């Protein structure tokens, strides 16, 4: 009969900023960090109790059921993911990156090599430089008709200095569609961007 | 009344050494092992109607091992000699020690299943060490009163 | 208050507690936290079922 | 001191079965329990079950039960335990990383976690992959990799030379089964038509390697 949840899982801080993420649990509560694609370390044992070898800017509220986690000071290593675990319920966690990184994202479009089309493999990308924040509606239009479920989306990693992210959405289509026609756009709507900005090439 | 809305379903053991999936015990030096599968697996969904049946005998099988490991790995390992006759015991069965499956989170159909076995061997002995508590009298005592030593002259 | 326990019978089983002493009230079920399945439930019985080995 | 070491990454085909390990050596073992946590792709952790050391007896979900199996192994003088995972039944919906975790107290704080072992089950043997370059037109260009199996590959450009403004994509797997993606880099617009750039792709599973120039 344990319930817990977890905060909304998108929230950007800057560098040396305070952060406090908040769990409603009915039991003993951790407070875990994990990376990308590594063991999680525990941070808080017990609501509030600190644990050896972590820094002391982590720290803990027990209050009613709310958990509270805070960290002070942020620093760039500590961009990862956090998660309140109960017994054997674990909730997925709250994502972190830094703010006010806004820029309109670089639109580049690429075309499949002539030589991909002699395996009968069609294969067309739109990609996504230097954008913030993360979530972007990417939409494919086949003159103007929307392709659903033949698109494979992937994003870069947070890189160190311009702290921007890069998307590469893949459409697939048949052979018979891509070789008709002539033009053929990705147009992304994106926060950061001022107006719809559409990459083109010419063949020749 | 601990689990409310849930219905109540016992399941075998599941794994381990041979001292935990089968119930050990000893007579006059011999040691059992009894498999006991029959009587712990059913489904107790509402109680909704009283089934009623004809009285029958629960049979079940048990094995004998004489190199007995009785601790894991701090009591000496032991060979019990064979006893000559026939062994017969006729036992109690006060207590039982059951383990909680655990559960998830994603989809849990209003069921619990407790497998027997389990624990250590103190819990064989904090089912009779339970009511005591063991304590220390302190005989003495200040108070404050109107009587005043008579100081000698 | 007493000066010592009752009879206690060192008999060692595993799943099943035997020889032991009967509840007195009704079923107790007893467990350090019972939302905490790496914790043994002991269930102690007020009527024993004999079983003839 | 503790060192809780974990097996290396398994591949194999549906409907086989995996044994995935756990060692543990620097501490006394016999007093903590040891769990099984598994990671989906991109995922918050799941619970599969807990060990006791001294008697080896394990405890499952509903889901997981009938299929995982969780076993110990002790040396002569119990110094050092291995812990294994049988997973019967090798499904589609099993590619997830696996830790074995270590219970510290009641509250069930585990201050040791394994390394991880990734555990992938599908049909595609290890192959060669199809390397695919883009046509150009500061700017961006690069390759694609394609059909290749199992991960990793790793694409350098001029043969370990440039790496700065590299975007390699983390791979997707795709409905076929192989696996994909697309390494690009930035590079000013007037480098192109003057420098020869070169895509080199390293497949150790397969032992493949192949470098392909791009131009327009
Ligand atoms: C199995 O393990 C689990 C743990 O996993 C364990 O769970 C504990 O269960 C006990 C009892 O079931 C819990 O204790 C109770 O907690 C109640 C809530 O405590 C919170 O609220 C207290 C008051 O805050 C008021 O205001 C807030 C909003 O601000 C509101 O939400 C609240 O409801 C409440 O109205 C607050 O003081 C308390 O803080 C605790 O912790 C701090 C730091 O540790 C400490 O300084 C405080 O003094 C306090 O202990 C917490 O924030 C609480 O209301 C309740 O109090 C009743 O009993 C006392 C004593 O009898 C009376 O004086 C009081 O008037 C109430 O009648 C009681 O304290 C405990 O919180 C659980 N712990 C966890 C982690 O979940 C199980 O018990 C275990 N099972 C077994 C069998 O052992
Ligand atoms: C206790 O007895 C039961 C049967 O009453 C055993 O359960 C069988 O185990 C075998 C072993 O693989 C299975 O093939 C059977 O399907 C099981 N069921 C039946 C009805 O035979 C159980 O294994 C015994 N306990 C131990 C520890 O062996
Ligand atoms: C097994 O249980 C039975 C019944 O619970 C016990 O029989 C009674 O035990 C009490 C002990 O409190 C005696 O006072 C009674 O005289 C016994 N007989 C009856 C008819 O009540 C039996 O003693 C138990 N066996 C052991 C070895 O303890
Ligand atoms: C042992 O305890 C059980 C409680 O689990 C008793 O069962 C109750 O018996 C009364 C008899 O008046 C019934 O009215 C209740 O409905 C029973 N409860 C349940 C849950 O069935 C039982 O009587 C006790 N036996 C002894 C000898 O003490
Ligand atoms: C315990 O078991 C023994 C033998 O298994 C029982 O003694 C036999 O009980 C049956 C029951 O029908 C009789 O037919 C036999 O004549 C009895 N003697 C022999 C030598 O077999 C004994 O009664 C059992 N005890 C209990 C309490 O059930
Ligand atoms: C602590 O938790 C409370 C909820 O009880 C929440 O309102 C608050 O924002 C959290 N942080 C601080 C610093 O109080
Ligand atoms: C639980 O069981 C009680 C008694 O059987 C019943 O009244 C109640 O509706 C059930 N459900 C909940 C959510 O309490
Ligand atoms: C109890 O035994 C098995 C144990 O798994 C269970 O599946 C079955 O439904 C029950 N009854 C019989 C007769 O086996
Ligand atoms: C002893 O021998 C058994 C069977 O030959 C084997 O399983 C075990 O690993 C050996 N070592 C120990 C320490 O038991």
């Amino acid at each position: 009969d344990i319930q817990m949840t977890q905060s909304p899982s998108s929230l950007s801080a800057s560098v040396g900023d305070t952060v406090t993420i908040t769990c409603q649990a009915n039991g003993y509560l951790n407070w875990y960090q994990q990376r990308r694609g590594k063991a999680p370390k525990l941070l808080i044992y017990d609501g509030s109790k600190l644990e050896r070898g972590v820094p002391s800017r982590f720290s803990g509220r027990r209050w009613g059921q709310e958990y509270n986690l805070t960290i002070n000071n942020l620093q760039p290593e500590d961009i990862a993911t956090y998660f309140c675990q109960v017994y054997e319920f674990v909730v997925p966690g709250t994502r972190l990156d830094l703010k006010r990184t806004v820029a309109a994202p670089s639109v580049f479009i690429f075309p499949p090599s002539d030589e991909q089309l002699k395996s009968g493999t069609a294969s067309v990308v739109c990609l996504l430089n230097n954008f913030y924040p993360r979530e972007a509606k990417v939409q494919w239009k086949v003159d103007n008709a929307l392709q659903s479920g033949n698109s494979q989306e992937s994003v870069t990693e947070q890189d160190s200095k311009d702290s921007t992210y890069s998307l590469s959405s893949t459409l697939t289509l048949s052979k018979a569609d891509y070789e008709k026609h002539k033009v053929y756009a990705c147009e992304v709507t994106h926060q950061g961007l001022s107006s719809p900005v559409t990459k083109s090439f010419n063949r020749g | 009344e601990h689990f409310p809305n849930k219905t109540i379903s016992f399941q075998p053991p599941s794994g381990g050494d041979l001292e935990i999936t089968m119930h050990h015990f000893n007579c006059r030096g011999e040691f059992f092992y009894c498999n006991t599968t029959q009587l712990f697996n059913s489904t107790w969904i509402n109680s909704t109607t009283i089934k009623e049946y004809n009285d029958t005998i629960i049979y079940l099988p048990c094995k004998i091992k004489q190199i007995i490991n009785m601790w894991q790995g701090v009591g000496q390992c032991m060979y019990a000699p064979p006893i000559r006759g026939k062994i017969n015991c006729v036992s109690n069965i006060t207590g039982i020690l059951l383990t909680r499956d655990g559960g998830d989170a994603n989809a849990t159909n209003d069921t619990e299943t407790f497998r027997p076995g389990g624990g250590n061997i103190k819990d064989n002995w904090r089912s009779e060490l339970y009511k005591y508590k063991v304590v220390q009298i302190e005989p003495l005592g200040i108070a404050p009163t109107k009587c005043k030593r008579r100081v000698v002259e | 208050s007493v000066q010592c326990t009752h009879g206690i019978k060192p008999v060692v089983s595993t799943q099943l507690l035997l020889n032991g002493s009967l509840a007195e009230g009704e079923i107790i079920i007893r467990s350090e936290n019972l939302t905490n399945n790496a914790k043994t439930i002991i269930v102690h019985l007020n009527k024993s079922v004999e079983i003839n080995c | 001191q503790v060192q809780l070491l974990q097996s290396g990454a398994a591949v194999t085909k549906p409907g086989a079965s995996v044994r995935v390990s756990c060692e543990a050596s620097g501490y006394n073992i016999r007093d903590y329990f040891i769990h099984w946590w598994r990671q989906a792709p991109g995922q918050g952790l799941q619970w599969v079950g807990w060990i006791n050391p001294k008697t080896g007896q394990p405890n499952n979900p509903r889901q997981f039960q009938g299929r995982v199996s969780l076993t110990r192994h002790a040396s002569w003088d119990f110094d050092t335990y291995s812990f294994y995972m049988d997973l019967k039944a090798l499904r589609s919906d099993d590619t997830a990383v696996y830790f074995c975790a270590r219970q510290r107290s009641d509250y069930w704080d585990f201050d040791v976690w394994g390394s991880g072992t990734q555990v992938t089950v599908s049909s595609a043997s290890t192959k060669g992959p199809s390397v695919f370059p883009l046509a150009p037109s500061t700017a961006a260009l690069g390759c694609l990799v394609k059909d290749y199996f199992p991960e990793p590959v790793t694409v350098s450009w001029n043969s370990g030379a440039l790496t700065s403004g590299v975007h390699t994509f983390p791979a997707v797997l795709q409905s076929s089964g192989l696996y994909s993606l697309s390494s690009v880099v930035t590079v000013p617009s007037s480098s192109l038509g003057t420098q020869t750039y070169i895509c080199n792709v390293n497949h150790k599973p397969s032992n493949t390697k192949v470098d392909k120039k791009v131009e327009p």
